[PDB]
RNA sequence: GUGGGAGAGGGUGGUGGAAUUCCCGGAGUAGCGGUGAAAUGCGCAGAUACCGGGAGGAACGCCGAUGGCGAAGGCAGCCACCUGGUCCACCCGUGACGCUGAGGCGCGAAAGCGUGGGGAGCAAACCGGAUUAGAUACCCGGGUAGUCCACGCCCUAAACGAUGCGCGCUAGGUCUCUGGGUCUCCUGGGGGCCGAAGCUAACGCGUUAAGCGCGCCGCCUGGGGAGUACGGCCGCAAGGC
RNA sequence: UUUUCU
C-alpha cells in the first residue's frame, strides 16, 4: 500500500447534527475501502479564496490514510457523491522539501 | 511495480550461488518477469506505444542473452528455458 | 528592478511541499493569483518548480485564488 | 428615477470605442454612454476626445439619478481609456477607487486571425 | 545488483478555474460592431455595456526559462493508477555476453479518408461588404468540411542540427539543468556561448567537431525533361514507394 | 489602406 493525503472540503453551513453525519459517511467511506487512518486534523471554516458552490466559505478536513492503490482513485469516486461534499483531493504523501531553512 | 520484494525473490529463486546477482540466469529471469507486467500493461493500453518501445528492447536484450547463454553452456540454456517458460 | 526583496528572504524555513500553508504561499501570488517570476520569489529552478505545483493544489483547494482585480491604476 | 447616491463606474475601453455603464452598488445598470451614443459616428468615436464626452455623459445623466460616489472597473485596452478615467475624476462624481478588471483567458478559445501569433 | 535522483516521456480514469458562445432572469436604452476610410452585419421581438443563474465545447494564463523529457514525430492546469527511458553512488554479480544493421516489424506533425459521436471558438470551399483599371486576393461581415473524441486507414514534410549510429584520441574559459563528494572547490550526466590545435571554398565547425582515427549502414555522380512515363508493390480514395 | 508596367 501507500501512504495518502485525503482533502475534504464540504458545506459550511452544516449544524452539528448534519456536520457529524457526513464525516460518518466519510469514516465508513475510508473503511470500505481498506483506508486506514493515520492522523487527522480538522480546521474547520476557512475563507476560501473564491466562491465554490455560492458559498465564500468552506469546512476543510484532513485524513492521513494509509490504503491500496489500487482504490484510491475508487475511494474518491465515492467521497464527491456526498452533496455536502464539495471537493475532494486526494495526494500522496512526500517528504516535505525545506528550504530557506 | 515490482516491490523489492517480488524481486529478489527471483533474483535468489535463479541465483547460481549465494550472492549471484547478474548472471545469464539471474538477468534472464528479471527481464522475462518485466517482460511479462509489460506485456500485460499492454493488453490493456494497446496505445501505448511509447512503453511498447520498452519492450521491444527488454526482448531483445533477453534475446541476446540467451543466445550467449546457449552458445556457452547449452545445458544451463534447456534449463533456464524449461524453469523460466521462454520460446514461448 | 525586481530588486525590493525576494520574497525567500522576507521569511523563515519552510515547507515548500506544503499545499496549505496558505499564510506562507499567498507571498509568493502577485496583486493578481499570479504565480511571481524567480527575480521576485528569488527561488531557484528547483524550489520554483515545487512552489508552483504547491500553488496549484491550494488554488483548487479554495485556498488561493487564481487570479485577482488589480486596483490603483 | 431610484436615487443612487453611490456606485460603480464601468468603462469598457477599447482600440474601436469606448463604453461607459454607471450601475448601483449590486451592478444593474442605471444610465450609459458611448462615442456613438454622443454625436460621433464612425472612427472617430474610439477617440480619446469621444470617452472624454462619453464619461461626461454618462456621469451626467448618472448625477439626475442621485449619484455622487462612484467606483470605477476599466476593461480592457484602448485608446480613451485613461481618459475617460479622467473625464469621471472631474465630473459632478466622486471617484472612491479605481480598478483594472479586464478579462483574460487562461488560454481557452482560439483567437480569429487578426489576433493570432503570439507567445 | 543495492541504494539514491530529475523530468511537459507514454496510456487510462477523474477533476479545477479563467475566457468565448448560447440559453434564462434582472436592470438599462439606442446604438453596437467593424475599417485606412467604410459597408455588409447585428439591435426597439430591446442589441451593445452591467449583474445573477444555466448549458456546452475546446484550450490550459502566471509559473515558463536563454529550462526539461523522448528514438523521431513530438510532449506542458491538477489528482490517482498503470507504464518506457535515463543519471549518480557503492563498487557487489555475469564474464566479451560487443558495434552496426540489407530485408522484416513497429512508430511516425499537419492535411486527408471510413464508421460512429461531438461541435463553443476558429475556419479551405462557399455567400456577402469593401478596395482595384480588374481583385476569382490581401481588409470587413457570415460560413460548410475540418479542427475535437473513439476505432480503423493514409505515411507525407524545411519529418532540419538541411549534420546516420558506436567507440577512442585532441587547450582552456563562461553560463545553465540534474546527481555525488572531504561543497567558496572537486567529480559525473545534459543544455548553451567564446575559443587551443586542427579542419573548411568560404560561412563557419572546434571534448555536444564539421578535428584526428577504426567499424557497419544509407545515399550522390551536371541542368532541363522529371519525382514525370512505363512496370510492380501498397492504399477505400487522395495518393505513397 | 491598396497602388501595375518600363
Ligand atoms: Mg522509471
Ligand atoms: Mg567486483
Ligand atoms: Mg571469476
Ligand atoms: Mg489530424
Ligand atoms: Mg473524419
Ligand atoms: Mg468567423
Ligand atoms: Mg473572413
Ligand atoms: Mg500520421
Ligand atoms: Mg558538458
Ligand atoms: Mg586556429
Ligand atoms: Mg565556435
Ligand atoms: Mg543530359
Ligand atoms: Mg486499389
Amino acid at each position: 500500500m501507500r501512504r495518502y493525503e485525503v482533502n475534504i472540503v464540504l458545506n459550511p453551513n452544516l449544524d452539528q447534527s448534519q456536520l457529524a453525519l457526513e464525516k460518518e459517511i466519510i469514516q465508513r467511506a475510508l473503511e470500505n475501502y481498506g483506508a486506514r487512518v493515520e492522523k487527522v486534523e480538522e480546521l474547520g471554516l476557512r475563507r476560501l479564496a473564491y466562491p465554490i458552490a455560492k458559498d465564500p466559505q468552506g469546512y476543510f478536513l484532513w485524513y492521513q490514510v494509509e490504503m491500496p492503490e489500487d482504490r484510491v482513485n475508487d475511494l474518491a469516486r465515492e467521497l464527491r457523491i456526498r452533496d455536502n461534499v464539495r471537493r475532494v483531493m486526494v495526494v500522496k504523501s512526500q517528504e516535505p522539501f525545506l528550504a530557506n531553512a | 511495480p515490482i516491490t523489492k520484494e517480488e524481486k529478489q525473490k527471483v533474483i535468489q529463486e535463479f541465483a547460481r550461488f549465494p550472492g549471484d546477482t547478474g548472471s545469464t540466469e539471474v538477468q534472464v529471469a528479471l527481464l522475462t518477469l518485466r517482460i511479462n507486467r509489460l506485456s500485460e500493461h499492454l493488453k490493456v493500453h494497446k496505445k501505448d506505444h511509447h512503453s511498447h518501445r520498452g519492450l521491444l528492447m527488454m526482448v531483445g536484450q533477453r534475446r541476446r542473452l540467451l543466445r550467449y547463454l546457449q552458445r556457452e553452456d547449452p545445458e544451463r540454456y534447456r534449463a533456464l528455458i524449461e524453469k523460466l517458460g521462454i520460446r514461448g | 528592478p525586481s530588486r525590493k526583496a525576494k520574497v525567500k528572504a522576507t521569511l523563515g524555513e519552510f515547507d515548500l511541499r506544503d499545499y496549505r500553508n496558505v499564510e506562507v504561499l499567498k507571498r509568493f501570488l502577485s496583486e493578481t493569483g499570479k504565480i511571481l517570476p524567480r527575480r521576485r520569489t528569488g527561488l531557484s529552478g528547483k524550489e520554483q518548480r515545487i512552489l508552483a505545483k504547491t500553488i496549484k493544489r491550494a488554488r483548487i483547494l479554495g485556498l488561493l485564488p487564481f487570479t485577482e482585480k488589480l486596483v490603483r491604476k | 428615477k431610484r436615487q443612487v447616491a453611490s456606485g460603480r463606474a464601468y468603462i469598457h475601453a477599447s482600440y474601436n470605442n469606448t463604453i461607459v455603464t454607471i450601475t448601483d452598488p449590486d451592478g444593474n445598470p442605471i444610465t450609459w454612454s458611448s462615442g456613438g451614443v454622443i454625436g460621433y459616428k464612425g472612427s472617430r468615436k474610439g477617440t480619446p476626445y469621444a470617452a472624454q464626452l462619453a464619461a461626461l455623459d454618462a456621469a451626467k445623466k448618472a448625477m439626475a439619478y442621485g449619484m455622487q460616489s462612484v467606483d470605477v472597473i476599466v476593461r480592457g485596452t484602448g485608446a480613451g481609456r485613461e481618459q475617460a478615467i479622467r473625464a469621471l475624476q472631474a465630473s459632478g462624481l466622486q471617484v472612491k477607487s479605481i480598478v483594472d478588471d479586464t478579462p483574460v483567458p487562461h488560454n481557452g478559445c482560439r483567437p480569429k486571425k487578426k489576433f493570432r501569433k503570439a507567445s
